[PDB]
């Protein structure tokens, strides 16, 4: 009720 | 330039050797560490669909190993990119790959799913559409490979990832089980990624948070609010701070795995991200009940909110104010006698003097709170005087109330003059 709430990708290499 | 016409040339070649000569000189100047060229790649018409169709041949695992990387790298690049990727069918193909009977390859597949569903809510929804999971989850019956289950976690927290909208919660929930006992692995990268599925997950309607709280992975969760990694703390509090953003039953669920005691120490980590999301975490333990304020004074956690509320950068002191005047909205008059014995009142007077004028109003009815309180002890009328309206006047706390008259917001203007006027 009084709660308040809160407010991706990789590369592959082979080095 | 970039891409020399022999390349194009044996990649539309029969001859196998040459087919994986041209995609693997494809994927090498795909693993540029600075940009790789995406863009040249996608200009000429027919070489995406070209690796697409390698995907397909079984009959050499070597091809369909080079080809998802090419498709991987390419797929970690801008939405257009993916989208080249995602309309030339390769999605299926991969879900497909999941179940090869080369290792390299499932790997690279549940990586390139990772890019793509990586990209935005369509594409993750879209390839949730693809059934990835079930092929996606029997990927953690062999716990032989390390480098496999890390691609897998990561891909699910991906499949999970997104509020603007939401994934389906059908479609991405039978995952709860797999996360639930994944907690308990060694390696910090699985359970970072792990957690952080889990907070995705936990960010919704007590409903989300209640079928979360049904896998059971509280305990360990909180156990890993002592990880000694940050990579694993960061998302584990996030976790737990969703969870204790439902009702009292399922904080009291976190409380009863005995989580303040290290909030507490969480309250001194260096980073003040995590010194941030444990405040966030401890003030909504404290809009509760009686009990769970009392739980979080027995903790010794007060000391800490006032120490951040008067050192910290403003970020975090947000957050420690909105815990003590939450305490002190539905608190015991015992509790509140204890916050203001501690010396609450100098901070959140402190506080009225800020740009940020919601924090201001949280300031002032945390000290109206006081305020009423002392005046129902005056009521009792063993002494007449409100005893607190001298510890904020010490404070130089009504100084900054009449100031508060000049105040633009007609709010904040309006309930300095109720306030001085019932009170003073």
């Amino acid at each position: 009720r009084v709660k308040r709430p809160m407010n991706r990708r990789k590369t592959k290499t082979l080095m | 330039g970039v891409i020399t016409s022999d390349m194009i040339e044996m990649i539309f070649s029969k001859s196998p050797e040459q087919q994986l000569s041209a995609t693997q000189k494809f994927r090498k100047l795909l693993s540029k560490e600075p940009n790789p060229p995406i863009d040249e790649v996608i200009s000429t018409p027919g070489v995406v669909a070209r690796f697409v169709e390698f995907l397909k041949r079984k009959e050499n695992c070597t091809l369909q190993f080079e080809s998802a990387w090419v498709l991987t790298n390419i797929a970690s690049g801008n939405s257009l990119q993916t989208r080249i990727v995602i309309q030339a069918g390769a999605v299926p193909i991969f879900i497909e790959l999941l179940s090869s009977e080369f290792e390299d390859v499932q790997e690279q597949a549940v990586w390139a799913l990772g890019n793509i569903a990586g990209d935005s809510t369509m594409c993750r929804d879209y390839v949730l559409d693809c059934n990835i999971l079930p092929p996606l989850l029997q990927l953690f019956s062999k716990q032989n490979r390390l480098t496999m289950t890390r691609n897998a976690v990561w891909a699910l927290s991906n499949l999970c990832r997104g509020k603007s909208p939401p994934p389906e919660f059908a479609k991405v929930s039978p995952c709860l089980n797999v996360l639930s006992w994944l907690l308990f692995v060694s390696d910090t990268d699985v359970l970072a990624d792990a957690c952080w599925a889990l907070s995705y997950l936990s960010d919704g309607p007590n409903d989300k948070i209640q079928a979360v709280i049904d896998a059971g992975v509280c305990r360990r969760l909180v156990e890993l609010l002592m990880h000694n990694d940050y990579k694993v703390v960061s998302p584990a509090l996030r976790a737990v701070g969703n969870i204790v953003t439902g009702d009292d039953i399922q904080t009291q669920v976190i409380l009863n795995c005995s989580a303040l005691q290290s909030l507490l120490h969480l309250l001194s980590s260096p980073k003040e991200s995590i010194k941030k999301e444990a405040c966030w975490t401890i003030s909504n333990i404290t809009a509760g009940n009686r009990a769970q304020i009392q739980t979080v004074i027995d903790a010794n956690i007060f000391p800490a909110l006032i120490s951040i509320l008067q050192t910290a950068e403003f970020r975090t002191r947000k957050e420690a104010a909105w815990a003590i005047t939450n305490a002190t909205s539905g608190g015991s008059a015992e509790q509140i006698k204890y916050l203001v014995e501690l010396g609450c009142i100098k901070p959140l007077c402190d506080l009225l003097t800020v740009m940020d004028s919601k924090i201001v109003q949280v300031a002032l009815n945390g000290l109206e709170n006081i305020l009423r309180l002392g005046e129902q002890e005056a009521k009792r009328n063993g002494t007449g005087i409100n005893p607190y309206c001298a510890l904020i006047e010490e404070a130089y706390g009504l100084d900054k109330i009449e100031f508060l008259q000049s105040h633009e917001n007609q709010e904040i203007y309006q309930k300095a003059f109720d306030l001085i006027e019932h009170y003073f």
